[PDB]
């Protein structure tokens, strides 16, 4: 929804209850490398004149944009690094950075992992320079949580793909929601009458 | 014969005046904040407030 409600972009400019639009410019580019899918990421950057200008004026914002685009995984601890030090000392995104660090983490390795059927973690090493068994550990917990399935195979240093989701995760979202709404109706219900 | 009514005339449309009812009038539609309200106004000179 940020994202979506930031589609106006340079149409409000300069405001004083906008406050800077510079910094107007940085906040709506932080929240389109999530939510926004890579054809639509490039779609608002590349098609979009407005957008186009505020970028090419800061080098290292611009740098973020066009690498992750580029898909180079050598930059990407670099210029998170950046971000994440805006991230600290920007209000509101205390409680929310920390989820933000292992969003773009995943939002990485989706474009990775979908290339090639199987991948070698040595091979990772050279883009990461040099992830040993800092992505073991990663990887594990990001598997863990549902998020990008892939089987990996331990001590043979092999990694495989899959995963068609599209069967489990599409039917896992209904209980995912179901159960939580259920549970607050249930309460709900006892509430009436004492 | 002057008597009796209370006086007040109908002003033309003025530059100044042109401004800000320019504004009003672009309330209502969407539009980017790079249009010069100073420059477009003077082109038109007379003509009327509709």
């Amino acid at each position: 929804q940020a994202a979506e409600l930031f589609l106006d972009t340079v149409s409000t400019f300069t405001s004083y209850e906008l406050m800077d639009y510079k910094t107007f410019v940085t906040y709506t580019v932080y929240v389109s490398m999530i939510a926004l899918e890579r054809p639509d990421l490039r779609e608002k950057v590349i098609k979009g004149a407005e957008i186009l200008e505020v970028l090419h004026s800061l080098p290292a914002v611009r740098q973020y944009l066009f690498s992750l685009y580029e898909c180079r995984y050598s930059v990407f601890f670099q210029s998170l690094a950046v971000v994440e030090q805006e991230m600290k000392k920007d209000w509101l995104f205390a409680p929310h950075y920390r989820y933000y660090v292992r969003e773009m983490r995943i939002h990485a390795y989706s474009q990775l992992l979908e290339s090639y059927r199987s991948l070698t973690l040595g091979y990772m090493a050279e883009a990461f320079g040099v992830g040993v068994e800092f992505i073991d550990q990663e990887l594990s917990r990001f598997i863990a949580a549902g998020r990008l399935h892939c089987k990996i195979d331990k001590v043979n240093e092999i990694v495989e793909t899959n995963r068609p989701d599209s069967k489990n995760w599409q039917y896992q979202e209904t209980i995912k929601k179901g159960d939580l709404l259920l549970n607050r109706v249930q309460k709900l219900s006892r509430v009436i009458n004492m | 014969p002057g008597r009796i009514d209370r006086k007040i005339e109908f002003p033309p449309p003025n530059e100044e005046a042109r401004l800000d009812i320019l504004k009003i009038h672009s309330r209502k539609m969407n539009l980017t904040r790079g249009i010069n309200l100073r420059k477009i106004a003077e082109l038109m000179p007379g003509a009327s407030g509709a």
